[PDB]
């Protein structure tokens, strides 16, 4: 099927800067047909359900300031953060919708060095 | 002839600052290109067509600027990136902006 | 990989014609032009000239004309053409030419022009 | 009503730019001629001289001659056909052999140089058992001296079989119309001072190009596209100085170039039907091959390109024309093909001036070449067969490709010399005019109606 | 029984600028393309302009955005605004109507212009 | 708005003419789009490059109501965030060249629209003819 | 019979899906069918195939009823002696893979049966213009 | 631009033979889409506005008679006379209307000998 791995295991940075990362896919997922990629980052808090942040492998979810950024096409996909806040720091997650096994990235635990 | 002039000249920077390096062209209209050399090393091309980055350079160093004003600005300063940086127009060269530690 | 291979250092007499080759291998040497630029201590890098490989056209800086000369030597065999040797005769040599010089070449992207150098020799140390 | 329906509409006219394979084209005169005497004359469709066009109004689109496609293919399309009218003909595989070499039978000076070496060699018949002793005339510039005794051998004999060049097909000049093939245009800028960079106000499209004589010249590109009414410099960058100027004068300067020695063509049997046309007698005085201009009207077009260049490099300006600076044969000398025979023309006596920004006819001598490496191929060198009789050709100068020195440490002056190059150039200073667009239908847009269900 | 009667001026200082116009009867604006055409004096009949049923106009490379043609539909003529004359101007002007098999179907009679001081 | 006139009115003729006069000659360009020992394969490919272009460009027509009416009216609405200038600044103003440029980055986002309501209408055509 | 789903939805995704539902994705399949120094050769007989059997197609629906519907009804009515079978026990229950081979035998009997109504339809509607 | 050039400059003939006379295009004004070809052939007086002859670079206008003949395809076009009047002795003209900028030709002069 369908790889996706994600590059790091985790990121322990300080709160104020940026910071970026990186899923891999096994598989190119860009549809020719709508010229549109298709990733699903997702976050999850501890012990919450996760929530949407990046749709169509670019666009911010309403709901989400601006300070997000789903990056990349083809194969290789990237989630540029601008600025890191208090209520950010939980795991982030790659997810292809692009065919059927839905399979998600393995979860790059982003907290306060 | 296009004659190259280089502001800063010596500079001396803590690591883990950024550096901003000046080059003023007596002819505007053109590009630039910037290289650094290390002590007894061969120079690299860092930075051609004034903003875009060679191969195997790291995203830090961001060209910038035009007509007569163009800027290097090296961020997070390694350890490695204190050396000698030099700006091109087509076959003449500035006299060097050393960047040393504090 | 593409690599620029000089000969060593040399030592030469006031009044001598020093050559200075330079072996380019892992590319169409017939395609790429090279330069020859030189380093003086406390005078920085001035540009000596530039070769046309496929014919030999040269072109010299307007002050080092009449002294300097270039010639190169292709590959002619089918089944190793990936090679070339670059040559560059400086002569009239001053102590003033004390210097390091260099073979370079251009990069192979799109909208590297013929001065943006990727590729640069080791450099050849001449004392005279 | 401020609700707006969208509509889309087919056959639009818009077109983006496009890199595509445009195809041959002859006229019905080039198309008129058979038998491949000249290269390819039936896998090219026959076509109108000046094939038709119509002016498009309000209409601008940048057009940039150096970033251009189709000069690449125009040059691969004529490298490659070069090398298709080759197939068929003569390999020099037995003519590799030690050559006993005297000189030529005339009064030898001691201070000059024959340029003629007269060659005897054992030659194969078309018998495998028997072979002969042939003798045939060669130029200093195609024998080396191999290490008394004074016996010779072809340049070439390290490096490859030498395709003899077969008599039968003429190396003349044909006009090319390159056409677009459906779904494409092909656009022409009628514009007078357009510098083949930027907005063209007077566009045109046009379904084949204009005749196109692919002429092999390296410097004073020859039989070219005049230019309108003043002398036009062209150049991707001026300030850089490995970037070639075109420039493209108004009036032609007339050129005559000649061998002035007759020649006997001789046949010499290699094999069963394999023939080598070699130099038999020179019938009377050995002379010089050479070239003329005018004087008058050289110095008339030096003026008007110097009246040229000082508009990019201020009026203070001296500008200077001296030779080449060095490099291969066919790169410093400048080279063409008067039917079927290689000059190499030396250009000392055109590029000998100076200019203050305040009946005669310029000889200029040749050599000649029988055996070539056009394009600096790796193993494919090419013999070129003698012809009769005193061989003399017209021609127009119509423009030139200079070259600046790098001007450093308060260049004064800025000197210009000519130089050939990549093939390129040539090829540059004829479809400058021309791009290539891709017509693409089905455009849409909003009015005011909804579909009656 | 279609004539194209013209009008404007004739005297014109080199440099300067004038209206020329045409009147015309016979048949309807509506669909019909018009023209301008000139003759210099002892050389040859040479177009300037043409203009579509809804003012779409056509010039000639030497007009070059200098003359401007207006087709008053309501008034029932036609126009020819000249700005900025040159002295290679002088001629006789001609309006005409075209038909879809030839153009200059109808002939105007004429306006000798003299760009003269 | 076509009127009497005797120029060719050819290929390309109007590209430079406002977008409500270049539709008055739109099968000219309909029409000269398709007709047009080794170089028969070079002009082969080329050949059935064209046709395949032509092909593909039937296809989209045909996939949503016009096939061959070469201008057709849909059930989709103009969104104004995709232009947002008057109806009178486009078919007096612009030209096609210059209306193809402020739509490309809202084209394919239409294309789909144009999909999704000529399968709606089939569908619901299928079920008004199936409940008679 | 179309929902709100954010999944690809592409080539043959519905071909196990019951005929009432891949029904609903026919423009996928219709969509990729035709786009996609010696082997020039190979490829160019490729594409002429491709576009060849296109062609086919599209003149077996446009000597029918539809030329560009994708979803067309006709006036012949069906056998019930081809398939014998219910009308809620195809629909909601077979696949095309399955309903292929069910109708094999019974197929180029309708297509004369449906060109010879699309025959009788243009004389019927020519009469029908002609007695106007 | 498309240039269009008349042979002869001027013919001198007596009254009652014929004639013809010649104009050749630069450019082939032959329609490939129509099959038709745009020649206009103008007759003018001395003094006068011109009239049209020929259209369709073949037909004759209403009102001439049938003693012209507009001839040829391609790019050489020919207007043959088959008897001259007093009436025909002034200048005839050749004229493509295939594109912007109408060119017309040089302008023969015939008159009486
Ligand atoms: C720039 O442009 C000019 C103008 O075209 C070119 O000049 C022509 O060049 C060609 C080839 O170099 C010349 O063709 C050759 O001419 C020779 C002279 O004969 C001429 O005169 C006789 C009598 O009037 C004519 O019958 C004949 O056709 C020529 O017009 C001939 O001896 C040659 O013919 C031989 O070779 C051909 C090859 O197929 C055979 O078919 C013949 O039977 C015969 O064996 C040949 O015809 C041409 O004459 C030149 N024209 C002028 C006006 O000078 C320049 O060459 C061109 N510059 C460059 C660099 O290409
Ligand atoms: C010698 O002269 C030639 C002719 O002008 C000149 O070529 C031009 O180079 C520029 C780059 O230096 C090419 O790129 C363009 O640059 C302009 C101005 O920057 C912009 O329209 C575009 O650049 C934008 O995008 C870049 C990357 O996306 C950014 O880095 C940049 O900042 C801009 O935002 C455009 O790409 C231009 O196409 C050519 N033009 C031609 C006609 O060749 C050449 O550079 C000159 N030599 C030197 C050494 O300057
Ligand atoms: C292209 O053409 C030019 C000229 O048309 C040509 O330049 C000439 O080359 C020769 C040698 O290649 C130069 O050298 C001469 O050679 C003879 C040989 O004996 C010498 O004797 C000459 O010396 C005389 O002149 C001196 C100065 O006047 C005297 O001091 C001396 O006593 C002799 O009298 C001379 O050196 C020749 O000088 C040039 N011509 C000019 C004008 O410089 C060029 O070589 C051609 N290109 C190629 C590639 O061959
Ligand atoms: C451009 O013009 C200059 C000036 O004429 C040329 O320089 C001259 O080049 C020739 C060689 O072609 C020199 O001739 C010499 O002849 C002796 C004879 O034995 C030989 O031993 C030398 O090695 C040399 O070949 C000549 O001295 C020289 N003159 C000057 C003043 O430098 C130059 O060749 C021309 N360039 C081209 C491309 O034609
Ligand atoms: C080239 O050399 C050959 C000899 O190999 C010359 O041919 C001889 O010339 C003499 C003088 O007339 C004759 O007596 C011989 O009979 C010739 N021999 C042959 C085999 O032909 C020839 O004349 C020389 N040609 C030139 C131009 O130098
Ligand atoms: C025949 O050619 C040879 C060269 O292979 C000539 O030998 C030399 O020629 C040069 C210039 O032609 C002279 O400057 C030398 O002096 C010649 N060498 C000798 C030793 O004289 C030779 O002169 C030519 N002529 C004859 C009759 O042998
Ligand atoms: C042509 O072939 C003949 C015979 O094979 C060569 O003549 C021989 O030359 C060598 C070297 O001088 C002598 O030792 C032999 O005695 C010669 N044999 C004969 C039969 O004469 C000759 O060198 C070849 N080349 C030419 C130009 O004649
Ligand atoms: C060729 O002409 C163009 C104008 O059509 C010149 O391009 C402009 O040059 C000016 C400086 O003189 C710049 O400010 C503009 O940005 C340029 N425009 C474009 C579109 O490039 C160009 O310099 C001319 N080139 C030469 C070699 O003369
Ligand atoms: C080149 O030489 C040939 C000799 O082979 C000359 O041809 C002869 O010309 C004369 C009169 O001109 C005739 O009487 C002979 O019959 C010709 N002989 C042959 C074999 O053709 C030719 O004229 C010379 N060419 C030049 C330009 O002088
Ligand atoms: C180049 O050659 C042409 C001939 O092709 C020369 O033109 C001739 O010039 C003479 C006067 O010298 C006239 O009597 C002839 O009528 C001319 N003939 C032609 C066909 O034009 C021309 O003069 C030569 N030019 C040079 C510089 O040598
Ligand atoms: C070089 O250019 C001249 C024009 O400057 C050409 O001469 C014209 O040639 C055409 C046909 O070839 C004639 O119709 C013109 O009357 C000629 N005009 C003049 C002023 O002579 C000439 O043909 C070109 N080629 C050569 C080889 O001279
Ligand atoms: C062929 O021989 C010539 C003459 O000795 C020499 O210059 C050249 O380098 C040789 N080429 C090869 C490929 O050996
Ligand atoms: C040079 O002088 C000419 C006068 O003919 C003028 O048009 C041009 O602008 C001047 N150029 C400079 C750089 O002064
Ligand atoms: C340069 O010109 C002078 C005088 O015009 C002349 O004597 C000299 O021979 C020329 N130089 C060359 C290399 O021909
Ligand atoms: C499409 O995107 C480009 C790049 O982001 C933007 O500049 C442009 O304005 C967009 N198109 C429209 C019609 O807004
Ligand atoms: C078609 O013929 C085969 C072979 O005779 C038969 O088995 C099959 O049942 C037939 N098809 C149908 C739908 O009956």
């Amino acid at each position: 099927d369908i790889v996706m791995t994600q590059s790091p295991d985790s990121l322990a940075v300080s709160l104020g800067e940026r910071v970026t990362l990186n899923c891999k896919s096994s598989q190119s997922l860009l549809a020719s047909s709508n010229n549109k990629n298709y990733l699903a980052w997702y976050y999850q808090k501890p012990g919450q359900a996760p929530k949407l942040l990046i749709y169509w492998a670019s666009t911010r979810e309403s709901g989400v300031p601006n300070r997000f950024s789903g990056s990349g096409s083809g194969s290789d996909f990237t989630l540029t953060i601008s600025g890191l806040q208090a209520e950010d720091v939980a795991v982030y997650y790659c997810q292809q919708y692009y065919t059927t096994p839905l399979t998600f990235g393995g979860g790059t635990k982003v907290e306060i060095k | 002839e296009i004659v190259l002039t280089q502001s800063p000249g010596i500079l001396s920077l803590s690591p883990g600052e950024t550096a901003t390096l000046f080059c003023k062209a007596s002819q505007g209209g053109n590009a630039m290109t910037w290289y650094q050399k290390r002590r007894g090393q061969v120079p690299r091309l860092l930075i051609y067509d004034t903003s875009r980055r060679a191969s195997g350079v790291p995203d830090r160093f961001v060209g910038s600027g035009s007509g007569t004003d163009f800027f290097l600005t090296i961020n997070k300063l390694d350890r490695e990136d204190f050396a000698v940086y030099y700006c091109q127009q087509f076959e003449f060269f500035g006299l060097g902006s050393e960047l040393e530690v504090h | 990989q593409v690599q620029l291979v000089q000969s060593g250092a040399v030592i030469k007499t006031p009044g001598s014609s020093v050559k200075i080759s330079c072996r380019a291998s892992g590319y169409n040497f017939r395609d790429y032009s090279i330069h020859w630029v030189r380093l003086i201590p406390d005078k920085g890098f001035e540009w000596i000239g530039w070769i046309k490989p496929l014919w030999g056209a040269v072109s010299y800086a307007r002050q080092l004309q009449g002294r300097v000369s270039m010639t190169r030597q292709l590959s002619q065999d089918p089944d190793d053409p990936d090679w070339g040797v670059a040559y560059m005769e400086f002569s009239g040599l001053t102590p003033a030419d004390t210097a390091e010089y260099f073979c370079v070449r251009r990069g192979s992207c799109d909208y590297c022009g013929d001065f943006p150098w990727q590729y640069w020799g080791q450099g050849t140390v001449v004392v005279v | 009503a401020e609700n707006l329906w969208v509509t889309v509409y087919y056959g639009v006219p818009v077109w983006k730019d496009a890199e595509t394979t445009l195809f041959c084209a002859s006229d019905a005169k080039a198309y008129e001629t058979e038998k491949h005497n000249v290269w390819a004359t039936h896998a090219c469709v026959p076509t109108d001289p000046n094939p038709q066009e119509i002016h498009l109004e309000n209409v601008t689109e940048e057009f940039n001659m150096w970033k251009n496609n189709m000069v690449e293919q125009m040059h691969t399309d004529i490298i490659s056909l070069w090398d298709q009218s080759l197939k068929p003909c003569v390999k020099l595989t037995p003519l590799c052999v030690t050559l006993q070499c005297t000189n030529v039978t005339n009064n030898i000076t001691d201070d000059m140089r024959g340029e003629l070496k007269n060659c005897s060699f054992n030659m194969t018949t078309e018998l495998r058992d028997k072979k002969q002793k042939v003798y045939s005339l060669f130029y200093r510039l195609d024998v080396v001296q191999i290490n008394s005794n004074k016996e010779y051998r072809l340049i070439n004999c390290n490096t490859s079989a030498c395709t003899q060049a077969c008599p039968k097909v003429s190396f003349e000049p044909i006009p090319i119309h390159y056409c677009a093939p459906a779904g494409f245009a092909i656009l022409k800028c009628k514009d007078k001072k357009f510098n083949g960079t930027g907005p063209c106000p007077s566009v045109s499209t046009v379904q084949c190009t204009h005749g196109i004589k692919p002429v092999v010249s390296t410097q004073l590109l020859l039989n070219g596209s005049l230019a309108e009414e003043e002398v036009m410099i062209r150049s991707e960058n001026i300030t850089n100085n490995a970037k070639n100027i075109l420039v493209q004068f108004n009036t032609p300067v007339q050129i005559n170039c000649t061998r002035p020695n007759n020649n006997t063509r001789k046949s010499i049997r290699i094999g069963p039907g394999q023939a080598f046309y070699a130099t038999g007698d020179i019938i009377g005085d050995i002379r010089q091959a050479h070239c003329n201009v005018s004087k008058a009207t050289w110095n008339e077009t030096l003026g008007k390109v110097v009246k040229q260049l000082r508009k990019h490099f201020g009026n203070n300006t001296i500008i200077r024309f001296a030779n080449s600076s060095g490099g291969d044969l066919e790169v410093t000398t400048h080279s063409f093909n008067c039917g079927g025979e290689f000059f190499y023309c030396n250009t000392s006596g055109l590029f000998n001036s100076t200019w203050i920004s305040n009946n005669d006819s310029i000889t200029l001598p040749c050599r000649i070449k029988q055996i070539i490496n056009m394009w600096q191929r790796i193993g494919q060198c090419m013999y070129a067969p003698p012809i009769q009789g005193v061989i003399r050709c017209v021609s127009n100068i119509t423009g030139l490709i200079l070259t600046r020195d790098g001007g450093s440490t308060n260049s004064t002056t800025e000197t210009f010399r000519p130089g050939g190059g990549d093939m390129r150039d040539n090829w540059r200073s004829e479809l400058y005019k021309y791009k290539v667009v891709k017509i693409e239908p089905l455009g849409v847009a909003p009015t005011r109606c909804k579909r009656r269900v | 029984e279609v004539q194209l009667v013209e009008s404007g001026g004739g005297l014109a200082k080199p440099g300067g600028s004038l209206r020329l116009s045409c009147a015309a009867s016979g048949f309807t604006f509506s669909d019909y393309y018009m023209d301008w055409v000139r003759q210099a004096p002892g050389k040859g009949l040479e177009w300037v302009s043409r203009i579509s049923n809804s003012g779409i106009t056509w010039y000639t490379d030497s007009v070059r955005g200098r003359f401007t043609i207006f087709r008053d539909n309501a008034k029932n003529t036609l126009y020819l605004q000249m700005n900025s004359l040159r002295a290679e101007d002088t001629a006789v002007y001609y309006c005409t109507k075209e038909s879809a098999a030839a153009i200059g179907h109808y002939w105007g009679q004429g306006v000798l212009v003299t760009v003269s001081s | 708005a076509v009127g009497i006139g005797a120029v060719f009115l050819g290929f390309l003729g109007a590209a430079g003419s406002t977008m409500g006069a270049a539709s008055m000659t739109l099968t000219v360009q309909a029409r000269n789009l398709l007709s047009g020992t080794v170089w028969g394969i070079k002009q082969l490919q080329a050949r059935v490059l064209a046709v395949e272009r032509y092909l593909r460009d039937q296809q989209l027509l045909g996939i949503w109501g016009c096939s061959g009416k070469l201008i057709c009216c849909t059930n989709v609405p103009w969104n104004s965030s995709w232009s947002n200038r008057n109806l009178s600044e486009i078919w007096d103003n612009m030209t096609w060249l210059q209306w193809d440029k402020e739509i490309s980055n809202y084209t394919q986002i239409i294309y789909g629209l144009l999909e999704e309501s000529q399968n709606q209408q089939e569908k619901n055509e299928q079920d008004l003819l199936a409940l008679d």
